[PDB]
Formats: structure tokens, C-alpha cells, sequence
């Protein structure tokens, strides 16, 4: 491991929690600045917005998945960083 | 110097003049002209396969001479202190005329399928002619091509390891092994050839 | 008007053989001589 | 001491990256009375511990100049309203025909009166991060900012 | 690209001068040497090898001179051989190595002219791989001045003196300024004709060369200091070849003392673990044994390529080194000082 | 139907799959063996280690040949001018990123070789930039693969 | 009719004698003369 | 003194001032050269990367979202 | 509607995105090797940093892959002209900037292998200076999908 | 109404923008910091200021960016020809400017560097030399905007 | 009505005024800076001198970007073949010109340097000879603009 | 029926198959020739023995006069295109064949003769690879006496 | 009937039948006479023994005259192209056959006479050697009697 | 009645009978001329015996014209094709042997002139050798002779 | 072609003579001799201007 790479982590920790939160957030409330990064298929070109509303759901979980993974490589990192 | 600038010199002119005339072409509209079509059919399938024929023997040939002369320079000046060199290091060259006989197996296996169309009109000619035309100079260039290298690369490894055995003869059983890694590439090109040979037909 | 069947494939054999001639050539200029012998 | 600063943040006007260097140099600030006592070794954090200050104040200003160009990581304020108007506006009877084309292909806002939301009061319309002519319009200003 | 023309010229050569190197001693054929109690102990070993009857057909009261002279005579006619079968581009590669050699003949024709001595009295005296075409200049002897320009006619090496020395510089300066100012102009000529062979013989040769520059501009320093040579002296004197001509060759030109020199060796790694490696204390490798080991590397790493020009110039160097070699191995047992025997350099 | 010349580009492809690639691997080949043989003479112990460079010079030769197999058994007189030129681009692809794949594995499998020569530590160096040469065939092969079967 | 032999036939002799021109050229503008014993003095 | 000297120098410094009020105006267009080219690096990292971790699926895209944002950290910083 | 010969230029396309990548990845890699082999002689333990120039060659066979792929599942047996020459341009535009970012990686690979060894201080420095030749890459890479995709 | 190959010269424009422009940055690039590498040896403080011709060289790829993006965003398969070839000659008029730029950036670039190792006061001088070649690229991206904006 | 293909002549004009006078003005800068770098170390004091061939060479890419402008200002859809042509005259006019006083500039820009620090007395000297070398891309313009606005 | 043109490539066959053995048999009596020179002066006995490799290049140039008269026997005014490509084939396939079989004749000769000079036992193994020489021109006559009489 | 231009391919013969065989006499003549200049300052009393080398190079451009001639009283307003191609090849074929027989004999004059200088043995050897160059030209001659008369 | 460009092939026949024998002739009085520079400082008498060489040189020249001459008078507008191309090949059968001929002759009277410098018996050898040289140019003049007056 | 002749005879013929003043009589000789390719130029050239 050693220090640097421990710091670098608290880094990324923070950042990646901070964005990936942020991203759930867009993602839960279905923000139209999204739509692009969605992967929309033809089949939600039908029944109507639900459809698109479970993807958001589903990628809304993917970064607050990722969020919790990024807190835990906080608190792997803020003891690294004090242990090398 | 000179003799490599002069003809560098006509390889970057004709290249420019193509490219001048490629531009011309296109902007005056005439790009319905130089369509490559009519330059691929109006050729004689029988053009392309002698020349295919004729590079699958003389590239091998080509290939398989300088893997000759490159080990067999260093086994004679190699040979002058070490003499027990030429025997043994001589299957460098056996490998380099096996880069030859690639060659002229796949050239005559070429040369059994071309035959007469009687008929000039391309839709007489028919796909099968041209197809085959073509396939037979892309498998005499294959081999040929592949050829060319592969004994090159054979001679240039060969001669290393007669110089080698001028030093140590337990070095030429050791090394001899990147002999075959060469002569593969001419047997993948024969191969190839083989494959792009398999479906043709003529006549 | 600018060019036919026959100069095509007369061209792309010229060529290919002026390839071959100047391959040759190429060789056959750089051939070289002595300027000195032993004792 | 505000120009240098000034022109870099117009420069390096990712409001993420702002914060990232702003981050960085406060992180040198807020460990000032450590990082004097440590290795002279690194170089490299040497000379940029003694920027310390400059960059701190170059990061706020790219912070400013991210936020008037309305982007983060390729992100945009919809908190926001728009100059950019909703669909149904594109179908007021006039222009829906050009719609049900815009419901197969894609399709230019014309900007015309009544279909467009007029006049803006923020930054840059968040719209522009998503629309895929937005470099033709961020182009137009960048380069006239850039003369004046 | 070279692995495509050079075998059509050069392969018979290459794998003559390989095959010749392969016969060099090995580090065991010295450690045996050096165990016999007379020259023809020496006798017995060498003819077990290449210099096998090299010492037959000669005077019984034996003699270090003639072992050495009879060494000498081998070389040469090795070299003679490869030389004389040679073709332009490898040939004027191997007169690059002789043009070394000329070069202190020359400085020997120039010497006894300027003390009015006779060149056929001098012509015998020479290193024969140094041995000219043209004689006019060996015959006609008379004066600095009419040397000097039948040296110009008559020599290969005319071009180098036109580069750097005038009739009047031969006249005003001292012999020694004279054989350093004509080797800078070697040197540089030399490295750029190996950067025009591009390539393998470039970047195998250009090391060996670049050393021979750096090794050149540290010894002219070290010995420089107890002498009137100035600062201006020694920067014309350096040549351009080296990893130090950027700055650090300045360096040693304003520097006067080791120490200085040595803060030059010490930004390079390899001269910096060199003078590490000699205090020149008593018993000590000295700064100069250091170099010679390192060139002797340096010319055994040419030969870990297969075509290139730069395995002649190895060749001759460690021949040379295996001559030196012998000599001295002969000197310390001639002289009974064996305590000092071991500081041969080994060689393949 | 297809035009009659159709097939040509896709002949071509099948050759330059193969002929660059051979190119690739016999550069390769001879600039390794020649390091092999010059580091030899010094260190006859290291060639059972010293080889792999010829291998990886083989895998361009491979990287060819499969190529050149998969077009050549995909070719007829009534194939699509679209497949056609498919086919020549593939070939292109693997047969000239093989040939620079083949002339970085013959630049490190010289120069690698004659330093491991002195220094047996660069062994693990030599083969960790050695696979970021043989890595471009493996490039090659991709694309072409993508195109050829499109 | 033939305009295509004609464009060829004036092309390519017209290269041959301009490429026995240049090559020429070229040869008597970068032959050494080798006077070097009037260098000398 | 000199006046030849003296005029050719305020002559070059005044033509200097003179055309770089063309071309020292002009070199303020690196601002915009840079905006651009570090606007579309940021684009392009986010889509070619973090995009990736925006799986149809919880599970499948959590784990991946997570080491595709360190790759995109790394690229983002350097 | 469109001419069949006419995804001949896409695919040329995709292939040069490739092809002139791999010449670029293979010199830099190229390059670097030999430094990397003729410093470790005399410095071992750099290895294990002063590979990095190999490394970011590599990216350039990546900026390669990503357009050759890109473009190739983008072709169709019909596709508009027009999308044909994007595609082209595309290819070449990362194609060629890589082989110019290949170009510079290796020079400064190769030099600052060298550099290194004399004052280890360097490093440090020459990443920044390699950085600037990589990125010629991305940006031929930003224009490459801008291309394809617009 | 418009001609189909309309697109080519235009999508070649903007290939150009960027290749040349790569191509002159690699140079400008590979230069420098071949001199750096260089200098260092003796000179473990002068790498931080020694960088600024490389800096100098990236830009050069970014004015070719710039065009390249420009172009880029103003092609479409109904392109009026004339617009295609303002893009081609602002394309060109970028990429090869840039080209020579880079070409005055890498000699000045390596030879400064040098000079100002021999010699810190020139450094200010090097500076103003290298704006000198900086500048080539400023005109080929003024000219390009006039034309592709025309 | 006049020939589409009309304006691909008119662009080539201008872009040849730029590139060609970039190429010039980098080549002059190129030597000139290595004849200033090389000489600074002897004579420091000399370099606010010896940057006016810079000056000059950058002079030369001015009558091309004036040349470029003012071609690029006057073309149309529309335009006359003949006026085409004339643009295409005047920008190999200038541009050529300009390459051409450039040469010169380079190489007096260089040698009159190093012999400037050797002896100051040259100073004015290599002014004179250089004046009567950027005027060549004077006479450049001078012809361009007599064809471009005629 | 047959085009008038039709003989001209057969007539270029038999040109080439004289021509280009004449031409490797010339390189190959050349060097052997110049290696004679050299080697009897100190072995003027030998010459005898030596001159294998001469004799051996006039070979080649026959294996072409064989090839060039059958075809030339072969050739008619009414020749389909058909046999007039069988004998052009034949005619280059000899003739480069020829050259390549003369060069290694020559370059092993001027090795050999000066080998068997300093070592008497290297004669026979010189036979053998001109032997090898020899049977690469068998080669090249096989394939044009078997089209000669397709 | 036969078409217009038709004696263009068999002058063409006549005419290098004559030059190339007149250049491979010279480059022949040229370095024959080089060498015996050289030794005759040592050697006088060879001068006359020696020429033969010169005479062969005279004898070569007599082929080439005796094709040169009997094509030029064949040829005829009107000429059929059958008659013009095989005057062509022959004149080719001597013409070019005269080249390399010419370089032989070139060649093993200037090395076999120098070489005579030192030994007299080598004389017997060097005039069977140039007897296995010169019947190049007997060979391009007999193909070229055969061609023209068919 | 006859076609157009009738007079073309024959005009470059003359020019070329006058060009390339002048080009010749130059070559021999230029190269033989310095080798007779050379030889008159060491030998005071000689120089009126030793210009022989460019005497013939002279000769080539006028050969050229004799044959240039009577192609010039024998063109005329209406001229059949027949002859105008067996001018062509008799204006370069004269020229290019010429050529030859001249060639041989600078390079012989040089080494023979050279040659008598040291040693003046050699005087007659070389007139032998000049003999043999300038005989390739009667040589082209009697098939240029043939082809014009046929 | 005559230039070129000229060129390299007037050359090597001026920095004989420097060490030998008779060579200005074979110089003249063998300049003439160069020069009169021009001559033979101009006559076909008058020729041909005139036919």
C-alpha cells in the first residue's frame, strides 16, 4: 500500500462519494439532463414514462452502490494512511 | 546516397501526380471516370494469374537466395577458424531451400487450374473466371510475399548461429530452433495460398 | 482518350518487370573492387 | 496578482476541477505549519506549497468561470429555469408538423417568438450541455469573451 | 535495414574477424600464463593457442622486446589480411582505425625533421599499421616546411592538419599540442563517418567512440594541471564526440585540480563509480587502469551484435590489449615482480 | 447479382493478412535470433529464457494466418462488394498492425536480449515491454475479426 | 481514336528522356574531379 | 550615443506594438483553444468512462461504477 | 440509394484507426524498450518506473481500438456516403495523431530512459513531458468520436 | 442538387486540422525534451522552467483542435462544396502552419534548453524566440476560423 | 453560370500564403535560434541584438497571414474562375516567396549570429544582408496583391 | 479474334528470361571474378579449384537462354492471350529467379574462394551452397519449361 | 491490316540494342581501362597482353550493332505488330544482356588486371572468367537472332 | 492525309542525336580535361599528346550533330509517322552510344593521362583503349545512319 | 552540358595553373573544346528554328 496510495483513496473516498450521492439524487428525481446518459433501449419508446422511471431507479442504486463501496475505501484508507 | 535519392524522387513524384490527379478528376466531375471497376475487369484474369504464378516461384526464389548467401558468408568466414562449422550450420540453407520448395509446390499446384474461356466479354468471362484470376495472384503473392521474408529472416538467424558455433559448437543445437519459428511463416504462407487457391476454377 | 485495356496490362508488366530491373540494376551498381593485396 | 489568476480560471473553467484545485491548495494552507517542517525532498510539493496562495485564489476564480459556463464533469444546473421551452410549445398547431419530423430524427429549435422563453437571468441555459450543436454556440462566445 | 545490405559486402569478413576474437585468451589462459618461471614457459602456453609457432624461427637468448615485436607482427598481418579484402564502405571504415596508428608516425616524421634527422632513420621505428602509400615525403626529409606539405600530398591523414594546423602552427607549437589537436579532429571526423554508416554501426561504434572522447578530455585534465598549458589549451584540445561536450567537457576545461574533475566523473554514474574505483593509492588501480578496463568493456560489448563495422575497431583495440597484456604478464616474470602480476586486463 | 470484380478487395485482404504479418514475424524472428545469437556466445545458459521473443514473433505470424484463414474460407465469386471490402480492411488491420507488432518485438527482443545478456534483472522488464509489443497483433486480430465477420 | 496510345508514347518517353537527362545530370553535376594535390599547396 | 542604433530599436519596438495589436490580440485566442480542448477532454473521460458503470441493474452496475470512477479519477487528475 | 463501393472508405477508415495507431504504439514502444534494456545495465531498480513510456504507448493502440471498433459497428451494407467519409476521417484522425503521439513518446521514451539513469530527478519532470505527448493521442481521439458520431 | 463527394474535402479538412498539427506538437514535443533529458544530467533544477517549449508544442495540436472541432461541427451530408473547401483550406492552413510551428518549436525548443544550461540569463531570450515559432500556429488558426466561418 | 469547382483554387491560395510563409518563417526561426542559443554562452549580453532575425522570419509569416486575409475576405460561392486562379497565384506568390526569404533569413540569421559574438563590428552587417532577404517576401506581397485584387 | 497486342507479353517473357539471367550471372562472375583476383596472389594454384562459382553463374544465364528460345520457338502472330501470359510467366519467373540464383552465387563465391584460400577444407562446403544456389534456378527453369508448354 | 504507330516497339529495339549493349561496353571499357592504366605504371610490358578486357566490352556493343542493324533494314511503313514486338525483344534482350555482361566484364577486368599486377597466374584465370562473362552477350544475341526472325 | 503530331518523335530525335551526345562529350572533356590538370604539373611536355582523349570527346559531339543534322533536314510537317519514330530511335541510338562512348572516354583518358604522369610509355595503351572507346559512338551513328536515311 | 564541362575544366584547369603556367595553353584547348557543344546546340537549334 503505503501512504501515497492511502491518501489518494481518502481522496477518491470523498470525491467519488460526493458525486455518486449527487448522481443518485439526478438519477432518483429522473432529471432530463440525464437522458443521454441512461441506457434507454426501443421497447421505452413504449407503455409510457415508467419504464424509463425503473431504469432510473436501477442506475439511481448503481451509485449509491458505488457510493458505499467508495466509504468503504475511506475507512480501508484512513487506516492505511496511519498504519505505513 | 545518390543512386536511393533518384529513385525516391519518382516514388514521392508518382504519388503526387496521383494525388494531383485525383483531385482533378474529382472536382472537374469526371470521377465517373477511373472507376476501378472497369481497370479490374477489363484486365485479363490470365494477367493476374501468370504474374501470381510467376511471384510464387521467383519471391520464394528471391527470399530463399539471400537466406542462402546471408548464413553461407558467415559459415565460410566463420569456417576459416572453426571448420567443423560447415557440415552441421549447412541446414540453415536446407531451410532456406525449403522456403524455395514452398514456393514451387504452391506455384505448380497454382499452374494445374487456369484454362481457356473462349470469350472476351466480361459477362461471358463470367464471376468464376475473374474470381479465380485474382484468388490465383493473391495465393502466388501470398506465398511469394510470405516467402520473400521468411528466408530472408532464415538466412539473417542461420548466420548467427554458424557464428555462434565459431565460438562454442553446443551453440548450434540450442539456437537451430529459431529456424523453424522462421520457416513457419513460409509454410503460413503456403497455407494461405492453399486456402485462397481452394475454391477456384477456370474455363 | 487517356488510356486502354491492352496499355494497362502492357503498363502493369512493364512496370513490375522495370521493378525487377531496377532490383537488378541496384545490385549490379553496387558491385565492388580491390585496392590492395596480400604480401 | 487578480490578472494572472483571472486568466487561468477562464482557462481552466471546470467548476468540478475548481473545486479540486481549490481543494488541494487549501489542504496546503489548512497543513501549513506541518508541511514547513517536512521533507525538502519533493520537490515538486515544494514548489507548489510555496504557489500555495496563488493557486488557492486561481482555483476560486475557475470555481467563478465553471459556474458561468454552467459545467461540471459535463454536468449543468437544472435547479435553474430555461430560455429553452417544453414540448408541447413546439406544437402550438404551427411548427407541430415539423414535431412529428422531430418525433423520427433529430431537429433544430428555431428560437422564434412565442415557441422560444425569451430573455435569461443565470449563466449559460443548462440545455446547452445536452444539446448537440452546443459547441457551434459555446464557440460563437469563447472566442469573443476571449478578444474583449 | 543493415541486416539486408551487409552480408552482401561484408559477411566472409564478419565472420573472419569473429572468428579471429574467438581465439583471444581466456582469463584461464592468463591465469595459467602467469604461473611460468621464463619465457619459454610463455613459449609452451601461447602454442597451444593462435600464437602457436608465432616465436619459432627466432634467437634462443630470448628477450621481452622480441615477444613483444613478434605479438605486433601477428596483429599486423591479421589486419593486413582483413584490410586488403576489404571493399569501400568497410574499407574506409578500417582505414578509420589505422588513421590512430598514423597519426603518432607522423608525429614522428614531424619530431625528427624539427631535430633535422633523416625519415629513414625514423621509417623503421613505426607502428607498421601506420605504413604509408605515398614516399615522397620519407625520401626527400629536408626541412619542417617541405614535410609539411609533402605530408599534405602524399598522406590520407592531409585532410585532418587542413581541419586545425597551419605551416606556421607546426613551427610555433610544441609536438604534443600538435598529436592531441589532430586526434580532436580524428575523433570528430571518425564519430561523424560512424553517425553516416546509421544504424548498427552507429550505435554500437558511437559508444566506443563517445568513450574514447570522454577518456581523452578526463586524462589531458588530470595531466594538464602540472603544466603551462591553459585554459584555452585544453578546450582546444577536447573533442566534441563525448557525453561531456555539452557542458561537462567546459567544465573540465575551467577546472585545474582531481577534485574538480572528479565533480564532473561524479554526474555521470558509470565515471563516477570509475573514479570510485581508484584512489590510485599503492597497489591501487589508477584512474587511467579504470579507463582502459572500461574501454575493454565497452569493445567486448560491440561484439554483442552480429553486423556492424564496429566489431573491427574491438578487434583491433582488444588485440592490442591482449599484446599489452602478454608484454606485461612477460615483463613481471622477466623481472621477477610477481606481487604485481595480477593487474592484466582480462579480455574476450 | 454482385459485380465480377467484387472478390479482388477481399483477395487482397486474405494476402495482406498473411504477407504483412509474415513480414512482421520475420523481422521479429531474425532482429530476436540474431540478439539470441550474439548474447549466446557470452551466456550460452540464457536462451531457453532468451527465446520467448522469437515466440511472440510467431504469434504474429499466427495473428495473420488466422485472419487470412477466416478470409480465405469466407471467399466467393458472389460475395457482396460490402464483405468485400470487409474483408480487405481486416486484412490490412492484422497483417500491417502485426507488421508493427513484429517490428517492436524484433527491436526489444534484440536490444532486451543483449542487456539481459549483462544484467540478468531486465529479464522481468524485458518481458512485461515485450507484451505491450505483442499485445498490438492481439489489436490487429480484434478489428479485423469485428470487420471480417460484419 | 488512339489518343490513349499517343498520351502514352509521349508520357512515357518523354520520362525516359527526361529521367537519361536528370540521371545524367545529376551524375556530371556531383562528379569529384579529384585535384586534391592543388588543395594541398 | 548613436543615432542609428537608437532609431532602428525604437523603430522595431514601435512596429512591434504597431502589428501586435493584431497578433499579441490574437494570442488571447488560447484561452478559447484551451476551453475548448479541456471541455471536450472532460466530456469525453466522463462518457468513455463513468457511462460504463450505468448498468441496467443494480448489482451488476454498482460493482463495475465503482473501479470504472477510479480509472476515471486517474485520467480526470493526470 | 448509396453506391456499393462506398463503405470502402469507412473501412479504410477503421482500418488506418488501427493501422496507423500500431505503427505509432509499436516506434514508441520500440524506442523505450531499447532505452529501458541499455539503462538497466547499469541501474536496475528503474525499471519498474521507467517503463511508463511503453505503457502510454499502449494508450495509443487503445485510441486505435476504441475508433477501429467504433466505426466498424457503425457500418452498414447500404451506409450514406456521407457517414462513410466521417468514418474515414475518423480513422485517420486518431489513426495518424497517434502515430504523431507514437513518435513523440518513443524520442522522449528513449531519451529520458537515458536521462533518468544519469540524475534520477528527471522522472518526475519527464512524466509531465510524456503526458504532453500522449495526449496528442486524445486529441485525435476527441475529434475521431466527434466524427463518427455526429 | 450538391455533389456526393462534397463531404470529402471538408471531413478532410478536418482530419488535416488535427494530423499535421499532431504531427508538428510531436515534433515540437520529442525535441525538447530530448534536450532535456540531456541537460538534466548536470542541471537537477532547471527541469521545471526547461518544460515550457513542450507546452508551446501542445498547444500547436490544440489550434489544431479547435479547427478540427469547427469543421467537424459544420459538416453535413447536403454541404455546399464551397463551404467544404474554406473547411479543407482551413484545415490545411492549421494543420500544416502548425506543422511548422512544431518544427520551429523543436529546433528552438532542444537548442534554447541547451544554451540556457550553458547559460540561465538566456532563458528570457529562448522565450521570446519560442513565441516567434508559437505564433506560426496563432496565424494558421486565425486564417483557418476566416475561412471555415466565411 | 460558372464552375462549382471554382473556390477549391481560391482556398488553395490561401492556405498556401499561410503555409508556405509558416514554413519559411519557422525555418528561419529554427536556425536563428539555434545560432542565438549557441552563441549566448560567449557574449549574453548580445541576445537583445541577436533576436531581430526572429523578428524578421516572423515578419514573413505577416505578409502571408496579409495575403491569406485578404483572399479569404473576397472569396464567393459564385466566384470567376479567373479570379481563382489569380487567388492560387497569389498565394504561392507570397507563400513561395516567403518560404524562399525565409532560407535566407535562416541561414544568414544563423551564421551572422555566431560570427556577431566572435565580432561585434558584423552586427550591422548581418542587418543589411538580411534586409535584402526579408524583402524577398515584400516582393511576394507586392505580387499578391497586384494579382489578388486585379 | 485474338487482339493484335496479344504477343507482345510473350516477346517481353523471353526478354526477361535472357535478360535478368544475364543479369544475375553477370553480379555472379563479377564478384566470384573479383574474388579470384584478390585470392591468387597469395594462391595462385587454386584458381583452377576456385572458379566453380563462375562457371555456376554462366549457368544461370543458360537456364534463361533455355527458357528465352522455347519461348521465343513458341511465339506466333495469332498467339492467344492465354499462351502469351503462360510464356511471360515463365519468362519473369526464371528471370527473377535468375538474379536472385546469380547473386548468391557471386556473394558465396567471393566468400568461399577467399575462405578456401585461408582454409583448405571450407572448398567442398563453398560446392555445397553454390550447389543449394544452383537448385533455386532449377526452380525458376522448372515452372517456365512446365507454362512454356501449358 | 495493321494500325497506325506500329514500328514505334521494334525502332525501339533497334535503337537499344545498339545503346545499352554501347553502355555495357562502356562501364565495361571505363573500369577495364581504369585498371590497366593503374598497373601498367608498375607493369608496361602488359599493357598490350591486357586490352583484352576492352576488346570484349568493343565486342558487346558489336551485338548489340549486328540486332541494331538487321532490325533496322526489317522495319517498314506499315509494319505488322507481331514483327515490331519481336524486334522489340530482341533489341531488349541484347541491348540489356550487354548491360550485364558489360559489368562483368567491368569488373573482372579492373580486379583481375590489378590483381595480374601482382601475379602473373591470375592472367590465365581472369581471360576463361571473362570468356563466362562475355558469352552473356552470344546468349542476349542468340535470342535476339531468333526473336526478329520469327 | 497524315495525322497530327507527325514531326513530334522525329524533333526529338534530333535533339536527342545533339543532347546526349553533347552530355557525353561533356562528361569525357570534363573528366579527362582534370585528369590532364593533374598531369601537366608533374609533366610539362605531355599536355599537347594527352589531349587526345577530349579531342575524341569532340568527336561524340560531332557525331551527335551529324546525325542531328540530318534528321532536322529530313522532317517536314506531312512526314509519315514510319519515319518520325525511326528518327526518334536513330537520334537516340546516336545520343545514348554516344553517351556510352563519351562516358568510357572521360574515365579512360583520365586514368591513361594519369597513368603517363607517372609513367609516359603508357601513351599508347591508352590511345588503344580510347580507340575501343570512341568506336561505341561510330557504333551509334551507323544504326542512327541506317534509321534516318532508310 | 557544355557548362557543366566548362565549369569543371575551368575549375580543375585554374588550380593547375597555379602551380603550372602551361596549363593555360591545354586549359584554352580543352575549353574550346567544351564550348563548342553549345555551338553544335545553336546550329541544330538554328536548323530546326528555320525548317
Amino acid at each position: 500500500c503505503g501512504p501515497k496510495l492511502a491518501a489518494c483513496g481518502i481522496v477518491l473516498s470523498a470525491w467519488g462519494v460526493i458525486m455518486l450521492i449527487m448522481l443518485g439524487i439526478f438519477f432518483n428525481v429522473h432529471s432530463a439532463v440525464l437522458i443521454e446518459d441512461v441506457p434507454f433501449t426501443e421497447k421505452d419508446f413504449e407503455n409510457g414514462p415508467q419504464n424509463i422511471y425503473n431504469l432510473y431507479e436501477q442506475v439511481s442504486y448503481n451509485c449509491f452502490i458505488a457510493a458505499g463501496l467508495y466509504l468503504l475505501l475511506g475507512g480501508f484508507s484512513f487506516c492505511q494512511v496511519r498504519l505505513n | 546516397t545518390g543512386l536511393e535519392l533518384l529513385y525516391l524522387g519518382i516514388f514521392v513524384a508518382f504519388w503526387a501526380c496521383m494525388i494531383v490527379v485525383g483531385i482533378c478528376y474529382t472536382i472537374f466531375d469526371l470521377g465517373f471516370r477511373f472507376d476501378v471497376a472497369w481497370f479490374l475487369t477489363e484486365t485479363s484474369p490470365f494477367m493476374w494469374s501468370n504474374l501470381g504464378i510467376g511471384l510464387a516461384i521467383s519471391l520464394s526464389v528471391v527470399g530463399a537466395a539471400w537466406g542462402i548467401y546471408i548464413t553461407g558468408s558467415s559459415i565460410i568466414g566463420g569456417g576459416v577458424k572453426a571448420p567443423r562449422i560447415k557440415t552441421k550450420n549447412l541446414v540453415s540453407i536446407i531451410f532456406c531451400e525449403a522456403v524455395a520448395i514452398y514456393g514451387i509446390i504452391m506455384a505448380i499446384v497454382i499452374s494445374n487450374m487456369a484454362e481457356p474461356f473462349s470469350a472476351t466479354d466480361p459477362k461471358a468471362i463470367g464471376h468464376r473466371n475473374y474470381h479465380a484470376g485474382y484468388s490465383m495472384f493473391g495465393a502466388g503473392l501470398t506465398v511469394g510475399l510470405s516467402n520473400l521474408f521468411c528466408g530472408v529472416c532464415v538466412g539473417i538467424v542461420g548466420s548467427g548461429a554458424a557464428l555462434a558455433d565459431a565460438q562454442n559448437p553446443s551453440l548450434f543445437v540450442k539456437i537451430l530452433i529459431v529456424e523453424i519459428f522462421g520457416s513457419a511463416i513460409g509454410l503460413f504462407g503456403v497455407i494461405v495460398a492453399i486456402l485462397q487457391t481452394s475454391r477456384v476454377k477456370m474455363g | 482518350g487517356f488510356f486502354s485495356p491492352g496499355i494497362w496490362m502492357g503498363l502493369l508488366t512493364t512496370l513490375f518487370m522495370l521493378f525487377i530491373f531496377t532490383y537488378g540494376l541496384h545490385m549490379i551498381l553496387s558491385l565492388k573492387t580491390m585496392d590492395r593485396f596480400d604480401d | 496578482v487578480i490578472t494572472f489568476p483571472f486568466l487561468f480560471a477562464v482557462m481552466f473553467g471546470d467548476f468540478g476541477h475548481g473545486i479540486l484545485m481549490t481543494l488541494f491548495a487549501v489542504w496546503m494552507v489548512l497543513r501549513e505549519s506541518r508541511i514547513l517542517s517536512q521533507k525538502n525532498e519533493n520537490e515538486m510539493f515544494s514548489m507548489v506549497f510555496s504557489g500555495r496562495y496563488i493557486i488557492l485564489l486561481m482555483g476560486l476564480f475557475s470555481i467563478y468561470t465553471g459556474l458561468i459556463y454552467n459545467d461540471c464533469f459535463s454536468k449543468s444546473l437544472n435547479i435553474f429555469g430555461s430560455s429553452w421551452s417544453v414540448r408541447p410549445m413546439f406544437t402550438i398547431g404551427n411548427w407541430t408538423e415539423e414535431t412529428l419530423l422531430g418525433s423520427s430524427v433529430l431537429q433544430l429549435n428555431p428560437a422564434i417568438p412565442g415557441v422560444f422563453g425569451g430573455p435569461y437571468p443565470f449563466g449559460i441555459d443548462p440545455i446547452w450541455n445536452i444539446a448537440t450543436n452546443k459547441l457551434t454556440f459555446l464557440n460563437s462566445f469563447k472566442m469573443k469573451m476571449s478578444v474583449i | 535495414f543493415p541486416e539486408l545490405y551487409f552480408n552482401v559486402d561484408n559477411g566472409y569478413l564478419e565472420g573472419l574477424v569473429r572468428g579471429l576474437k574467438a581465439g583471444v585468451l581466456s582469463q584461464a589462459d592468463y591465469l595459467n600464463l602467469v604461473q611460468c618461471e621464463t619465457l619459454e614457459d610463455l613459449k609452451l602456453h601461447l602454442q597451444s593457442t593462435d600464437y602457436g609457432n608465432f616465436l619459432a624461427n627466432e634467437a634462443s637468448p630470448l628477450t621481452v622486446s622480441v615477444i613483444d615485436d613478434k605479438l605486433k607482427e601477428k596483429m599486423v598481418v591479421e589486419f593486413r589480411h582483413m584490410r586488403n579484402h576489404a571493399y569501400e564502405p568497410l574499407a574506409s571504415f578500417l582505414d578509420f582505425i589505422t588513421y590512430s596508428y598514423m597519426i603518432d608516425n607522423v608525429i614522428l616524421l614531424i619530431t625528427g625533421t624539427l631535430h633535422q634527422r633523416s625519415i629513414a632513420e625514423l621509417v623503421p621505428k613505426c607502428h607498421p599499421l601506420g605504413s604509408f602509400e605515398q614516399m615522397e615525403a620519407v625520401n626527400i626529409a629536408q626541412t619542417p616546411a617541405e614535410l609539411y606539405n609533402a605530408i599534405l600530398v602524399d598522406t590520407p591523414l592531409a585532410a585532418f592538419f587542413q581541419d586545425c594546423i597551419s605551416e606556421q602552427d607546426l613551427d610555433e607549437m610544441n609536438i604534443e599540442i600538435i598529436r592531441n589537436t589532430l586526434y580532436k579532429a580524428y575523433l570528430e571526423s571518425f564519430y561523424k563517418f560512424c553517425t553516416l554508416l546509421g544504424g548498427t554501426t552507429a550505435d554500437a561504434m558511437c559508444p566506443i567512440l563517445e568513450f574514447e572522447a570522454d577518456r581523452r578530455a578526463f586524462i589531458i585534465t588530470i595531466n594538464s594541471f602540472g603544466t603551462e598549458l591553459s585554459k584555452e589549451d585544453r578546450a582546444k584540445l577536447f573533442p566534441h564526440c563525448g557525453r561531456l561536450y555539452p557542458e561537462g567537457l567546459a567544465q573540465l576545461a575551467r577546472a585545474d585540480d582531481y577534485e574538480q574533475v572528479k565533480n564532473v566523473a561524479d554526474y555521470y554514474p558509470e565515471y563516477k563509480l570509475l573514479f570510485e574505483g581508484a584512489g590510485s593509492n599503492p597497489g591501487d588501480k589508477t584512474l587511467e587502469d579504470r579507463f582502459f578496463e572500461h574501454e575493454v568493456k565497452l569493445n567486448k560489448l560491440a561484439f554483442l551484435n552480429q553486423f556492424h563495422f564496429g566489431v573491427f575497431y574491438a578487434f583491433v583495440k582488444l588485440k592490442e590489449q591482449e599484446c599489452r597484456n602478454i608484454v606485461w604478464i612477460a615483463e613481471c616474470i622477466a623481472q621477477r615482480h610477481r606481487a604485481k602480476i595480477d593487474n592484466y586486463i582480462p579480455i574476450f | 447479382n454482385n459485380p465480377e470484380y467484387s472478390s479482388f478487395f477481399g483477395v487482397m485482404g486474405a494476402s495482406s493478412a498473411m504477407v504483412f504479418s509474415a513480414m512482421g514475424a520475420a523481422y521479429g524472428t531474425a532482429k530476436s535470433g540474431t540478439g539470441i545469437a550474439a548474447m549466446s556466445v557470452m551466456r550460452p545458459e540464457l536462451i531457453m529464457k532468451s527465446i520467448i521473443p522469437v515466440v511472440m514473433a510467431g504469434i504474429i505470424a499466427i495473428y495473420g494466418l488466422v485472419v487470412a484463414v477466416l478470409i480465405a474460407n469466407s471467399l466467393t465469386d458472389g460475395i457482396t462488394l460490402y464483405r468485400s471490402f470487409l474483408q480487405l480492411g481486416a486484412g490490412l488491420s492484422v497483417g500491417l498492425s502485426g507488421l508493427a507488432a513484429g517490428f517492436a518485438i524484433g527491436i526489444v527482443g534484440d536490444a532486451g536480449v543483449r542487456g539481459t545478456a549483462q544484467q540478468p534483472r531486465l529479464f522481468v522488464g524485458m518481458i512485461l515491454i515485450l507484451i505491450f509489443a505483442e499485445v498490438l497483433g492481439l489489436y490487429g486480430l480484434i478489428v479485423a475479426l469485428i470487420l471480417s465477420t460484419k | 481514336l488512339e489518343y490513349s496510345v499517343v498520351f502514352n508514347l509521349v508520357l512515357w518517353i518523354m520520362t525516359g528522356l527526361a529521367l537519361a537527362v536528370i540521371i545524367t545530370s545529376y551524375n556530371i553535376w556531383n562528379m569529384d574531379p579529384g585535384y586534391d594535390s592543388i588543395i594541398y599547396r | 550615443f548613436d543615432f542609428g542604433d537608437t532609431m532602428v530599436h525604437q523603430a522595431i519596438h514601435t512596429i512591434e506594438y504597431c502589428l501586435g495589436c493584431i497578433s499579441n490580440t490574437a494570442s488571447y485566442l488560447r484561452l478559447w483553444a484551451l476551453s475548448l480542448a479541456h471541455a471536450q477532454l472532460s466530456e469525453v473521460l466522463w462518457t468513455m468512462v463513468i457511462h460504463i458503470g450505468l448498468h441496467v441493474r443494480s448489482l451488476a452496475g454498482g460493482l463495475g461504477l465503482f473501479f470504472i470512477f477510479a480509472a476515471f479519477a486517474t485520467l480526470t487528475v493526470a
